[PDB]
């Protein structure tokens, strides 16, 4: 629809958000219903209750991994003595059409506020660092002003009305690098160590940042959780009658005649968003592809945009969700030079720990470069199949180059007539010597 | 020989009075032209600095990216 | 010769206060660094060093590993345009041949006169606003390369 | 513990890694990152696996042997087809960016590159594209420095960091600009800096001593002696 009523039954997040784009302070947020399920959290419900309901919630990740979030909250050790746990919320993205966290974060801080609070007691932690970026100042400057509202509102410090529960919040502005999205390059990156990813099974919520047990949870989750401890558990479950609970902030960019950002339930397909949510797109584009999660899934055509964008209803497209933040290709754009912008990307943006990715995104990028110039030669979409065929999951020490391959994967499925078209001259590798005959198989 | 530096020419015509002298030092192997291998030199491959070639300007090597730079 | 103001030092040290671990602080002093001085010098990663307690190499390799940390000096205005699909579907390529026609200059080098320094960037966070770019901590939307000069001319 | 390996019985350690228990019984396995006195990491992905759960399985997942523990009823390959053309592919994009100057190199035929090279087999070059060059360092009398050869291994820094305790050298770099050695020039301070000749598998930091008056390992007369 292009008018959207958002009451607070349907849009848990966003109801409560200003029509001329300013931030809610403290006061306008305790107007409409604020800091109400932090206080029934901090007064009449124990922490292994606050687990048991995100648990049995069905909120997951909305970081692009989709992991449920009460059972990362259960591999909390049970002994009482590591009580220097810490909780960490990832408002890094760095991610290309990725910008939820950034509304969230410039109209909406009390409700991060609140929602680490809630996170923090239900996890007993002591700490919590949201990790921002450099980018990001306004946010960062809405941030740090809701962090001392609520201190001078006597939340957020020592005994938070009267509980006894001790909770200090801090801002840390990185300076940017993709890499410092994921968990364990972000602890890495929040020890003031270069940002690499770490190995597992030694979890973070056993041994994360300086090797105490550590929480790290995106934005929207923690801007999903307070709403669930102050409007109900069974009311979570009853707005979307699908496998993946909640709401998620979807929306279409890239050409689009409204290219916006709106909270919807999950089971909603992104043709209806497309149609009437962006409005369609703009004059004379004939919509050739689309991509589901911002420029780190993989493309799907025409005939995917039916699907419901779920977890599991992309899964077995051969994508996946990510992000939810839609993107569209249109006929005017060679998906030669946009993948080859992607990898590019990918590749500088990537850390220099493990081999394949490091040697091997460069090679698609100057493989990507041969066939945009027109100097594409026989070898090269075998070697970039072969190429993302072994930059799977488990292949590489992170998740970045799976990521960064699945474009790679669309692109050479789909419009393979492209990268063929984009080869002209035969294979060249080897110049002469005048002096030695060459040994030219046949 | 990687760099194609020693060679067989067609000379044969040797033979000595002394086995003492069949040895030939380094004045009498190294001739002053490329012999069977006109147009060829190893050190425009190599990525070792050299007088006249400094880092990347050899055969498919590009230039030093500095390490501090501004480049993402 | 480097040193350390002490305006550097009372942020440094509380900046400190907020970590368990001082290495933890070592990006922020690295970015206060660059707020006050526009770069990083070489003295600054031994200063760094000294006042934290870490080793010179670890100051080094964190301010050599991030983007945003300058070591080569730049100019009083840091271009920072958008290099990502988004921007590059809204049309960036319009943008920075216009940037290239104004400065006279290639990305990642900086003007004669020291006034800027064009520069790539991952991504800006502002995606279905278009085009998008930073200058001196000042974003810029639904950049068309027609009004390029026209923002340009707003810095000193 | 009882693993299998190439659909044979063993009997290895249980609380070791799964590289240096198939390095125990004989075996070979290349790797790059992995070092007996340095633990394990991932900078590499030269020691992959495909590893089996029950005794008959098709697919399986290929896994780091360096990373897996050699537990009790664990089913890995190493011979097969995927695990093999993997290791060629990660040696490949080793020789993707390295510089043709093996004659006149310090490491020459005592190159532990060129032995996993040679030993998964990867002789043809599909790489047309240019090279990765650096610049050098001066590390004093002892280690001479040549940021070329590398391979981004990082057994360098872990030894020189964690082991020797060394505050010196380090990583200084990005995705594929990755730098290791000293934040300016200058003799390494630290006392066990003569070991990177034989930590660093590639001819990085070499013997400047042996680096005048060289000769290769072949042409060395050893002999096992006391300091
Ligand atoms: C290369 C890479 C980049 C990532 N970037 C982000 C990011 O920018 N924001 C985010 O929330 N998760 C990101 N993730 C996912 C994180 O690993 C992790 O899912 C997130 O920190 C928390 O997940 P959650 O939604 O279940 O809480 C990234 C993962 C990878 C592999
Ligand atoms: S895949 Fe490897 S090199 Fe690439 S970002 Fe992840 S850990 Fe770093
Ligand atoms: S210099 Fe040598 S030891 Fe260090 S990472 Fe490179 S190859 Fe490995
Ligand atoms: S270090 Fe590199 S150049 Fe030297 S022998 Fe080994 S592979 Fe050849
Ligand atoms: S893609 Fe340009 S702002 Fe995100
Ligand atoms: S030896 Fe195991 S990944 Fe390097």
């Amino acid at each position: 629809m292009k008018n959207i009523i958002r009451t607070p039954e349907t849009h848990p997040l966003t109801w409560r958000l200003r029509d001329d784009k300013q931030p809610v302070w403290l006061d306008e947020y305790r107007s409409k219903n604020g800091y109400e399920g932090a206080r029934k959290a901090l007064t009449g419900l124990s922490p292994d209750e606050i687990v048991n309901q995100v648990k049995d919630a069905g909120l997951k990740g909305r970081g692009g991994a989709g992991f449920s979030t009460g059972l990362k909250w259960s591999l909390m050790p049970k002994d009482e003595s590591m009580n220097i746990r810490y909780l960490l919320c990832n408002a890094d993205e760095m991610e290309p059409g990725t910008y939820k966290d950034r509304l969230l974060m410039e109209q909406l801080p009390h409700l991060l506020v609140e929602g680490m609070l809630i996170s923090a007691f239900a996890l007993k932690a002591y700490r919590g660092y949201i990790f921002l970026r450099g980018e990001y100042i306004e946010a960062a400057v809405n941030l740090r002003r809701a962090i001392a509202e609520a201190t001078e509102a006597g939340l957020l410090g020592k005994n938070i009305m009267g509980t006894g529960f001790d909770f200090e919040l801090f801002v840390h502005t990185g300076a940017g690098r993709y890499i410092c999205g994921e968990e364990t390059a972000l602890i890495n990156s929040l020890e003031g160590r270069r940002a690499n990813p770490r190995s597992k099974p030694p979890f973070p919520a056993t041994s994360g940042a300086w090797g105490k047990p550590t929480c790290v949870n995106n934005v929207e989750t923690l801007c999903n959780v307070p709403a669930i401890l102050a409007n109900g558990v069974e009311w979570y479950q009853n707005i979307s009658k699908s496998k993946d609970a909640g709401t998620k902030l979807m929306g279409f960019s890239g050409r689009v005649k409204n290219p916006g950002l709106w909270e919807l339930p999950f089971g909603t397909t992104a043709r209806e968003i497309l149609e009437d949510y962006a409005g369609g797109m703009r004059d004379g584009l004939k919509f050739k592809a689309w991509q589901p999660g911002g420029a780190g899934t993989d493309f799907l055509t025409e005939a995917h945009l039916d699907l419901p964008m779920e977890f599991e209803s992309i899964g077995k497209a051969g994508s996946r969700l990510g992000t939810a933040l839609a993107m569209a290709v249109d006929h005017e754009i060679n998906m030669v030079s946009l993948v080859r912008n992607l990898e590019e990307f990918f590749a500088r943006e990537s850390c220099g720990w493990c081999t394949p990715c490091r040697d091997g995104l460069p090679w698609s990028v100057k493989i990507l470069r041969a066939l945009e110039r027109g100097e594409g030669q026989p070898g090269d979409i075998e070697t970039l199949e072969q190429l993302c065929r072994f930059l799977g999951p488990g292949k590489t020490f992170c998740a970045h180059a799976p990521g960064a391959v699945e474009p790679l994967q669309s692109a050479i499925k789909y419009f393979r007539e492209e990268f063929e078209a984009g080869i002209k001259q035969p294979f060249s590798n080897t110049h002469l010597i005048n002096g030695i005959q060459p040994n030219l198989l046949k | 020989c990687p760099t194609t530096a020693i060679q067989l020419t067609p000379d044969f015509e040797m033979g000595e009075y002394k086995r003492q002298d069949l040895v030939y030092e380094k004045e009498d192997l190294l001739i002053s032209g490329p012999g069977k291998y006109p147009e060829y030199n190893f050190y425009r491959m190599a990525g070792m600095a050299i007088d006249g070639k400094d880092k990347g300007e050899a055969e498919n090597e590009a230039k030093p990216i500095d390490v501090k730079s501004l480049l993402p | 010769a480097f040193e350390l103001s002490a305006a550097e030092r009372e942020a440094i040290e509380h900046e400190m206060h907020h970590y368990e671990d001082p290495r933890a602080a070592s990006i922020e002093a690295l970015k206060i660094v660059q707020k006050q001085r526009g770069w990083v010098p070489d003295g600054a990663i031994h200063a760094i060093a000294d006042v934290l307690g870490i080793p010179a190499s670890d100051v080094e390799g964190v301010a050599t590993f991030y983007s945003q940390i300058f070591r080569q000096p730049v100019g009083r205005h840091v271009i920072r345009y958008c290099d990502s699909v988004v921007c590059h579907i809204n049309g960036y390529q319009g943008i920075q041949a216009a940037l290239e026609k104004k400065l006279n200059i290639k990305p990642g080098q900086t003007t004669f006169d020291g006034r800027f320094t064009l520069l790539p960037t991952c991504c800006l966070g502002n995606c279905d606003k278009g085009p998008n770019m930073m200058i001196d901590e000042d974003t810029h939307a639904h950049l068309t390369p027609e009004a390029i000069p026209e923002l340009l001319e707003r810095y000193k | 513990a009882t693993i299998h390996v190439d659909g044979k019985e063993y009997e290895v350690n249980g609380a070791d890694n799964l590289l240096e228990a198939c390095l125990s019984l004989g075996l070979d396995i290349p790797y790059f990152c992995w070092h007996p006195a340095l633990g394990s990491v991932g900078a590499c992905r030269q020691c992959a696996v495909k590893q089996y759960q029950n005794a008959e399985d098709t697919r399986g997942r290929l896994v780091m042997s360096c990373m897996t523990p050699a537990s009790d009823g664990t089913f890995i390959s190493i011979d097969d087809e995927e695990a093999k053309q993997f290791r060629e592919s990660v040696v490949e994009w080793l020789m993707t960016n390295h510089p043709h100057d093996c004659p006149v190199c310090e490491e020459g035929g005592n190159c532990h590159l060129q032995d996993m090279t040679v030993m998964t087999g990867h002789s043809f070059r599909r790489y047309r594209f240019t090279k990765r060059t650096h610049r050098n360092q001066d590390l004093g009398p002892f280690i001479s420095h040549e940021m070329n050869r590398c391979i981004a291994c990082y057994r360098c820094v872990r030894y020189y960091k964690d082991y020797a305790g060394g505050t010196d050298l380090g990583v200084y770099g990005a995705h594929d600009n990755v730098y290791f050695g000293r934040p300016e020039d200058g003799t390494l301070e630290s006392e066990f800096s003569g070991n990177l000749v034989e930590i660093c598998p590639t001819g990085v930091f070499t013997d400047k001593t042996h680096s005048e008056r060289y000769n290769r390992k072949w042409d060395m007369q050893f002999a096992p002696s006391i300091c």
